[PDB]
């Protein structure tokens, strides 16, 4: 069924599985033409793959050539997402085959469904979180990698960096929501609490600044700090 | 005129023939159904009045043979049989139609209501979908489980009707997901009518079956095959034009005798909205769509 608070340790067990995040695959800019009509302009978007026990991100970047000529872009972006996961499943060793898929929304599932009919041992599964995966765009080398692409390219990610040494999963995914739910709700204000110190630096393979672990709690007490605000700012209190 | 005679009525029940009913006391002198229009598929069934439920009923036509209903009193039921000496048949129908103890079929002249319920409804298809080859006529009754409901107990006993599924690979083409999905005429014109079914004709003729197992026996994968059947058709960009012309008859004629009572469980809102609304097939109903605006609006 739907993944929910209750199940939510399931995430960390040894089953392999994979979130999808579709958010970002559609992206578009609203713009006026000289006839003063409004006109959209695509975009280079991504699917948002990610393993949320091991860190590993499957970033498959969606270059704008893809929507040439094609009608009903939104239609057609959770199908082209159903086929670029599918397509990731059939490259992966059977023993690195996800046992189940969890999409981000719930659009995604007969999409998702369909393109996997070849895999009825792989469940597909909604859930009820409202995680923050579309600000995955707000991670700087995420969006630098997939505005640069020419044509279309997978990147390979651990979104966790090197966390794992020292932290289980559990609380790395934790880590990595409460970042991404605060570069979602004010990602200047987040953006300025991650770089502020110049010191702590971002190693060149990695996508986090190299914290120590009391550096770790400070930074998580002001991401809560943030989005507790932001909630005060939006409904006054 | 054809005839199926009774050898008795020792239970009360609620007798329908096609679509007409008669009530029916325990141990009343009645001795069958005569004048039965010759040409159809009929069918008979049976709603004891200390049961409600378990309606059940036999399919037939008359040209296969002679029938007649006795009960069983240790199986609890009435029950068609066949008798092949039909001197001896011929005989018996004629006393009881002597003795004036029949009911005639009520068929008004006017009234094309049985035949555009059962156009395209061959006997011959009906004996594959429900499989007990001993017998010319055919058992259904409001508990039996489709082939498909199966799959998702005991199988002697099961309606084989024709599975579709919407998200199998039969429906969908590998390389066309997206397309084959949102426009299911590949999975209608090509699998289904070229392939399984042969002809539309075929295929409307288990559309009306799975119908009206549905109405006369409640039987809930009956229901679920025909909005099945409909939903292909309503989701399909490219069907041919005398195939819409006359779904579009089909439906009428359905909705029309549905009781008023029924709709809320035997109609399924999300089907019927698409083919009338959303779907290719908006603009293609004229008749099923206004009869179902002026019957049934709430529904929709
Ligand atoms: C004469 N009988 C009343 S019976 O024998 O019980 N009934 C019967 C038998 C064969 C065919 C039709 C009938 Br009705």
């Amino acid at each position: 069924g739907a993944m929910n608070s209750s199940n939510y340790a399931e995430l960390f067990n040894n089953d392999i599985k994979l979130f999808v995040d579709d958010t970002n695959v559609y992206r578009v800019t609203v713009h006026k033409t000289f006839e003063g009509n409004v006109a959209t302009k695509a975009i280079n978007g991504c699917i948002f793959t990610l393993n949320p026990k091991t860190g590993h991100l499957f970033l498959k970047i969606i270059h704008t050539s893809v929507w040439a000529g094609q009608k009903r872009l939104s239609q057609l972006a959770k199908w082209k997402t159903a086929e670029e996961v599918s397509a990731l499943v059939r490259s992966l060793p059977k023993e690195e085959q996800p046992k189940q898929i969890i999409v981000t929304r719930k659009a995604m599932l007969d999409p998702l469904e369909v393109h996997m009919l070849d895999f009825p041992n792989i469940a597909i599964r909604p859930t009820e979180l409202r995680l923050p995966f579309s600000a995955a765009m707000s991670i700087d080398k995420l969006s630098d990698v997939v505005m640069k692409a020419t044509e279309p390219q997978m990147v390979l990610f651990n979104i966790y960096d090197d966390w794992l040494d020292r932290i289980s999963s559990y609380t790395a995914f934790s880590r990595l929501t409460l970042l991404l739910r605060a570069l979602k709700t004010n990602e200047e204000s987040a953006k300025m609490i991650l770089l502020s110190d110049p010191t702590i630096t971002i190693k060149s393979y990695h996508l986090w600044p190299s914290f120590t672990d009391e550096q770790w709690i400070t930074i998580e007490s002001q991401m809560r700090d943030l989005i507790l605000t932001e909630y005060g700012r939006k409904y006054n209190v | 005129m054809n005839t199926v005679p009774f050898t008795s009525a020792p239970i009360e029940v609620t007798i329908g023939i096609d679509q007409y009913s008669f009530n029916v006391k325990e141990n009343q002198p009645f001795h069958g159904i005569k004048d039965i229009p010759i040409g159809h598929v009929h069918v008979i069934h049976f709603q004891h009045a200390d049961n409600s439920s378990m309606r059940y009923g036999y399919w037939f036509d008359c040209r296969m043979g002679n029938f007649y209903i006795q009960y069983d009193p240790k199986d609890g039921l009435y029950k068609m049989m066949e008798e092949r000496d039909g001197a001896k048949f011929e005989n018996i129908v004629h006393n009881f139609k002597e003795r004036q103890m029949m009911v005639s079929y009520p068929k008004i002249d006017e009234d094309d209501t049985w035949y555009n319920l059962t156009e395209f409804v061959q006997m011959d298809k009906i004996r594959k979908i429900v499989r007990k080859d001993e017998n010319q006529f055919s058992y259904v009754d409001s508990s039996m489980t489709t082939v498909q409901e199966n799959e998702l107990s005991d199988p002697a006993h099961s309606l084989n009707y024709t599975v579709i599924n919407f998200k199998s690979r039969e429906a969908i083409r590998p390389g066309h997901e997206m397309e084959d999905f949102l426009d299911k005429s590949y999975y209608l014109n090509t699998v289904m009518l070229q392939g399984i079914f042969k002809n539309s004709s075929n295929y409307f003729g288990e559309l009306q079956f799975a119908f009206l197992n549905a109405m006369f026996f409640g039987n809930y994968g009956s229901s679920l095959q025909w909005h099945a059947m409909i939903e292909l058709i309503c989701s399909s960009a490219t069907v041919p034009k005398h195939m819409l012309d006359k779904l579009d008859e089909i439906l009428y004629y359905q909705i029309k005798t549905l009781p008023e009572q029924y709709s809320d469980i035997l109609l399924n809102e999300r089907v019927w909205n698409i083919c009338l609304y959303s779907s290719f097939q908006k603009n293609s109903l004229h008749n099923t769509e206004k009869i179902m605006e002026n019957k049934y609006p709430e529904l929709l």
